[PDB]
């Protein structure tokens, strides 16, 4: 089975990507597993915002890396190849893995 | 240092990001560095061309730049002569295949950054700062800004004691997150010192 | 004095410097129509500047296919010539 | 020019057409018989006109 | 290409110099983006001046009535042409005929 | 004499529109009046519009 | 009220493009009404994808010429305007054509994505003659209906696009020719019924039963203004 | 020879085909002439005169 | 791909047996579709007794 | 109108 790991910072974008991938899968092949949402990584950062000194002065940023696990149960001839030409939107790191 | 940055507070809601890519902890810093480089280069090059926003977007080991500029004609030059030239240098800077797109900025009086730049230029060529500020404000208003504020600071008219002066017109709500507040800044490197120019331009509120 | 080929078109705002380069003149190609600017060509002393800059006639569109220039030995900026 | 040809073809007659010599209760059903496809534009007919 | 012509289209389209009628016959090299390059058969070819004929195509330019005079090659690459044959179709011509 | 000599060559592409003039080879002049849709054209029984 | 209802009984495909379809059974006199109405709707208002913006590298305007090719750039834009594309999921896609070497450039050389299907693998575009020549165009395929031309789409376009993108006119309708015939139906107990034999000729991209279903929905939702309100 | 060439192609000999109307879907009476005329666009264009 | 639905703007009732259903606006070449379809149905298919 | 709509009621979406 083809496991697909979508990773992105924007959630909407990721969602869009996932849908597209599903569409790509579903026309060619059959029995797409589904878009399973894994836990989001909220990598936080604190920094001092003064140039020199003021330690209680701080900004707390974060990067929300979202995960989408799409799986394809039956890899056909037509389906797997379809993704080669079918590149997804920018800012979405995909990671296909058969078996 | 009272105020929060108006762009920065709104990135999740009404404002988008400039650099728009994903990368793991391994390659992220490098990517950032590259972005910094390319942007710097672009600024250096297209100073005379009125450039507002460089938007970098890299999918699949290939960098896509998008230059928002008021006059594409001077950035493009002859059809695909200057752009092409820019591209290879961009690629070199990055170390990947480059692709430059050029967005045409409708209404450069409403783009905040551009306005700021203009003001800075004016300051440099020894105009009355106040008159410049007025012009900036007025023009924006004429163009259909719901509001505009501009602020200039330090060594105004080469005076020994530095001060800040600012002109607002219309409404410029900063606490309201859903307000499209185009904020940007610039610096006039005059004979007496630097003169920092801030400008806020309120396009309107977004409803979603 | 002589007239001048510069983009630094007056009174008219960020609606002059557009289909041209930083040193003046239409930048080639483009979807130009009526009321555009092709060759910034205006003199000072003619707060006493004017707009003789040859523009596009009323009602026509088009694409700049070719620009010829055997101008007064000097047309150049610091270097395109 | 066009309109006199349209009239001269309209108000004319031929010795046999669809609906030769049928009788019609008004000009409204004359146009209704022309449009439905049961008579011809020139087919001689007793009508009742007012 | 007028479907109902008189056959005098050929003579008018050749004799008015809007098409690039071949000077010396032969084959073709067809760089053509810039110029048709015709290799000359040996019988029509001079002993010195080895020689291959390079025809200049006049692309999009102004006529006297603001119309567009433009020549397009109507021969492919590696194709025999004879002396007096046409190579590039001018304005209002279709394979050497006259298409107003 | 002449100093600044800049010639710019535009190229308009004009299509066809209500008001142009077309003509055959026989003297049949015409000002193209209505630019109809494809559907309203008189089609023969094969299906092709005129 | 002794009326009936028709169904699509037999749908024969004479080829991939030219394909007839029956309709059975129609009432007396309804044949020319439904045939002419479905003709007008099926010729005016069908959705089909077409080429809108073409982006060739190392180009200034569409009236230039290029290194290593036969057709000039206006010829390339015309041959691209004739293209027949069939997308499934999205409504706006970007293809890619890259090819070098001596020989013609078919439509089968476009590096397809997954959800785009180019249904004419012998559509010629270019004739590359130099082996050192290359061509890399990036097409943009929207989806609409009717005819929207370059002049009106010169200011209509809102998304501020950069300069260098050649604008091709949009021929969106994938139906080119349609004829209907009202035969005599072969009904085992009725003689006053008829069949409608619609003979479509498509662009290859549209499915005829889907086209007839969409035209029927267009006609029904247009007539709902007569049905509901007065 | 025009008639004989129209018989080589499968066209009617009179030169005239029955044509339907795109608006009403119904046949024009008295069959009309369809053919191919070589029509020219003269350089008297309407957006040089308006 | 969204179509223009109209509003029925007028029933100018001239007499008890007269009407004029002014109706606007439709897509280009749809007024003839609706009008011809309704006209043929109202002529040759509407049920009733006499 | 409802005669034609019920006539076309079969093959719609």
């Amino acid at each position: 089975r083809i496991r697909i790991r979508l990773k992105a910072f924007d959630h909407r974008l990721i969602d869009q990507a996932t849908a597209e991938i599903v569409e790509t899968a579903k026309r060619t092949g059959a029995q797409v597993r589904g878009p399973i949402p894994l836990p989001t990584r909220k990598e936080r950062f604190t920094v001092l915002i003064s140039p020199h000194v003021n330690k209680d002065a701080r900004d707390q940023y974060e990067i929300r890396t979202h995960l989408r696990l799409v799986d394809i149960v039956e890899p056909t001839e037509k389906t797997v190849d379809a993704l080669m030409r079918l590149d997804l939107a920018a800012g979405v790191d995909v990671q296909i893995s058969l078996g | 240092g009272q105020k929060v940055h108006p762009n920065g507070i709104r990135l999740g809601i009404v404002k988008p990001w400039n650099s728009t890519w994903f990368a793991n902890t391994k390659e992220f810093a490098d990517n950032l560095d590259s972005d910094f480089k390319v942007r710097q280069y672009l600024t250096k090059e297209l100073a005379k061309a009125s450039v507002s926003r460089i938007v970098i977007e890299r999918p699949a080991k290939s960098i896509r730049v998008t230059i928002h500029t008021a006059r594409p004609g001077i950035v493009i030059g002859k059809k695909g002569e200057d752009v092409e030239k820019l591209r290879k240098v961009v690629a070199d800077i990055a170390g990947v295949p480059a692709q430059i797109n050029i967005a045409e900025v409708r209404k450069p009086e409403l783009d905040a950054k551009l306005v700021a730049d203009s003001i800075t230029s004016q300051l440099e060529r020894r105009v009355m700062f106040r008159r410049a500020m007025k012009r900036a404000v007025q023009n924006a208003m004429r163009l259909g800004a719901k509001g505009i504020k501009v602020e200039v600071s330090g060594r105004l008219g080469g005076a020994e004691i530095a001060r800040t002066e600012w002109y607002r017109e219309g409404r410029v709500p900063l606490h309201t997150l859903r307000a499209d507040i185009d904020y940007n800044t610039s610096e006039a490197h005059t004979t007496y010192g630097v003169i920092g120019v801030k400008v806020w331009i309120f396009k309107g509120e977004i409803l979603g | 004095g002589p007239e001048e080929i510069t983009a630094d078109i007056p009174n008219v705002g960020e609606a002059a410097l557009s289909k041209l380069d930083e040193s003046g003149i239409v930048y080639i190609g483009a979807e130009v129509t009526g009321g555009d600017i092709l060759v910034g060509k205006v003199t000072p002393k003619g707060s006493d500047v004017k707009d003789s800059s040859l523009r596009v006639p009323n009602g026509v569109s088009g694409t700049v296919i070719d620009v010829q220039v055997f101008t007064r030995d000097g047309v150049e900026k610091d270097k395109r010539a | 020019q066009d309109v006199v040809l349209g009239l001269y073809y309209m108000t004319r007659d031929c010795v046999n057409a669809k609906g030769e010599g049928m009788v019609l209760t008004g000009p409204k059903e004359a146009e209704r018989l022309y449009r439905s496809g049961l008579a011809s534009l020139h087919a001689r007919v007793k009508v009742r006109i007012t | 290409k007028p479907l109902v012509g008189t056959g005098m289209e050929r003579a008018v389209a050749v004799d008015s110099g809007v098409t690039a009628v071949a000077k010396r016959g032969g084959v073709v090299q067809y760089v053509d983006a810039s110029r048709i390059v015709i290799k000359v058969n040996e019988d029509e070819m001079y002993p010195g001046e080895a020689g291959i004929d390079i025809y200049n195509l006049t692309k999009y330019t102004r006529s006297n009535q603001n119309t567009c005079i433009n020549q397009m090659p109507c021969v492919s690459l590696g194709e025999p042409v004879e002396r007096g044959d046409v190579l590039a179709d001018g304005p209002s011509t279709d394979l050497g005929e006259l298409a107003l | 004499g002449v100093l600044k000599i800049v010639k710019v060559y535009l190229a308009v592409k004009r299509r066809i529109q209500p008001g142009d003039k077309m003509a055959g080879r026989h003297g049949n002049k015409g000002v193209i009046s209505k630019i109809n849709p494809i559907e309203d054209m008189p089609y023969d029984e094969n299906g092709t519009p005129v | 009220t002794e009326f009936l209802k028709p169904r699509l009984v037999d749908i024969e495909q004479v080829s991939s493009t030219h394909a007839k379809v029956t309709l059975e059974p129609l009432e007396r006199g309804f044949g020319h009404t439904l045939g002419n109405a479905l003709r007008r709707i099926l010729l005016s208002s069908m959705p089909g994808c077409a080429v809108t913006e073409v982006e060739i590298d190392g180009v200034l305007h569409e009236y230039s010429t290029k290194e290593g090719v036969q057709e000039d750039i206006l010829e390339i834009l015309l041959n691209l305007k004739g293209l027949a594309v069939r997308v499934q999921g999205k409504d706006e896609v970007i293809l890619t054509l890259n090819k070098s070497g001596i020989g013609p450039v078919t439509a089968a050389d476009i590096t397809h994505d997954g959800d785009v299907e180019i249904v004419k693998p012998q559509h010629v575009i270019c004739h590359l003659t130099d082996e050192n020549a290359s061509i890399s165009m990036r097409i943009k395929v929207q989806r609409g209906r009717g005819y929207v031309p370059a002049s009106t789409r010169i200011h209509s376009e809102e998304d501020e696009r950069p300069i260098g993108r050649l604008l091709v006119d949009a021929c969106y309708s994938p139906v080119e020719r349609i004829a209907y015939n009202v035969e005599a139906a072969r009904v085992e107990q009725r003689t006053d019924l008829d069949k409608l034999v619609i003979e479509m000729e498509t662009n290859g991209t549209i499915d005829p039963e889907e086209a007839i279903r969409r035209a029927a929905t267009i006609l029904a939702e247009q007539l709902e203004a007569f049905v509901d309100l007065r | 020879e025009i008639k004989e060439l129209l018989k080589l192609g499968d066209l009617p000999t009179s030169g005239q085909i029955r044509l339907y109307d795109g608006r009403t879907g119904e046949q024009f009476e008295r069959p009309v002439t369809v053919g191919y005329m070589y029509m020219l666009k003269l350089n008297h264009l309407v957006d040089d005169k308006m």
